[PDB]
């Protein structure tokens, strides 16, 4: 009936402090389309996130890439927050470097 | 190489919310370069696909047109699926289906597509002969009779055949800069240790276009499949794809491990390992 | 470019 989406988090350059990048939010394999995305620094919700027109795969799921412009230091924390309707409440999946 | 064609139509009833949202999102192979949206008065095309912006006027009202006529049969067949699993009108359902072709190097076709799923599920599919229906359950075999007794088999196969075919070599030849370049991956294997006695090899391939790539790793040349962790390959934002394969490796044991990285944009297959 | 429905489901 319904499925949980996947997510991965990530930049896309390789990271390096003090370059600006860009911090992906992948979700993908969810049924239905409605998910809710947010792309945290420091635990707060990051203002002017775009992302990618709804699409699915040959399985039917859904994906869509949520992205924004950053520059990652040694200190900051992102993370990627994700609700959909087969969730109990938000996943928050950290960004980390080496995935 | 080779190339295709695919739309991937998505129509989502919302009860009390306004009449069903009609999407559909077309592809080059990896590249969207139309979107059709009932929520939107115009099409918007992608910026990383500026070779759409050359066709004029009379594509684009066509285009318009037929996606119109695509949203009200779209939004009839879901008031019809209703009664044939026997829903209530206060349910969100989800029609969506995918189509399109795939051609060899000479833009010839090799495959068609036309499938068709409700509520995630498959409903009906034109076959690979483009001739005869796998409906899923009873309810797609009554679509299945209903195509059947209307020939819509022949008028999709018109399509797979003819259009899908001659706009696609178009694009291909109006897009030769883009979707004619394969971006082969940018590989490098990384080492964490996980315990004193075992440690991850991470073999990376990033900045590669198409999506399709395989990544393998060998333990004294024989393929690891069962035992490789594989992410999904993922977008990078600019185009480009990345993906990764994991293995659980014994300490001291890295140099018995060895990466395989195939992809279009590589005349040959890459063998990589940890360069500690 | 796009196809047309034939028909509905």
């Amino acid at each position: 009936i319904q499925r949980t989406p996947k997510i991965q988090v990530y930049s896309r350059h390789p990271a390096e402090n003090g370059k600006s990048n860009f911090l992906n939010c992948y979700v993908s394999g969810f049924h239905p389309s409605d998910i809710e995305v947010d792309l945290l620094k420091n635990g707060e919700r990051i203002e002017k996130v775009e992302h990618s027109d709804l699409s699915f795969s040959k399985d039917w799921s859904f994906y869509l890439l949520y992205y924004t412009e950053f520059t990652p230091t040694e200190k900051d924390e992102y993370a990627c927050r994700v609700n959909h309707v087969t969730l109990s409440q938000p996943k928050i999946v950290k960004w980390d470097r080496d995935m | 190489g080779s190339h295709s064609m695919r739309y991937f139509d998505t129509a989502m009833s919302r009860p009390g919310r306004g009449e069903p949202r009609f999407i559909s999102v077309g592809y080059v192979d990896d590249t969207q370069f139309v979107r059709f949206d009932s929520d939107a008065a115009s099409p918007r095309e992608e910026p990383r696909a500026p070779w759409i912006e050359q066709e004029g006027p009379e594509y684009w009202d066509r285009n318009t047109q037929i996606f119109k006529t695509n949203t009200q049969t779209d939004r009839e067949s879901l008031r019809i699926l209703l009664r044939y699993y026997n829903q209530s009108e206060a349910g969100s359902h989800t029609l969506q289906s995918m189509y399109g072709c795939d051609v060899g190097p000479d833009g010839r076709l090799l495959r068609g597509h036309n499938q068709y799923a409700y509520d995630g599920k498959d409903y009906i599919a034109l076959n690979e002969d483009l001739r005869s229906w796998t409906a899923a359950d009873t309810a797609a075999q009554i679509t299945q009779r209903k195509w059947e007794a209307a020939r819509v088999a022949e008028q999709d196969r018109a399509y797979l055949e003819g259009t899908c075919v001659e706009w696609l070599r178009r694009y291909l030849e109006n897009g030769k800069d883009t979707l004619e370049r394969a971006d082969p991956p940018k590989t490098h294997v990384t080492h964490h240790p996980i315990s004193d006695h075992e440690a991850t090899l991470r073999c990376w391939a990033l900045g590669f276009y198409p999506a399709e790539i395989t990544l393998t790793w060998q333990r004294d040349g024989e393929d690891q499949t069962q035992d490789t962790e594989l992410v999904e390959t993922r977008p990078a934002g600019d185009r480009t794809f990345q993906k990764w394969a994991a293995v659980v490796v014994p300490s001291g044991e890295e140099q018995r491990y060895t990466c395989h990285v195939q992809h279009e944009g590589l005349p040959k297959p890459l063998t990589l390992r940890w360069e500690p | 470019f796009l196809r047309g429905r034939a028909y509905g489901l």
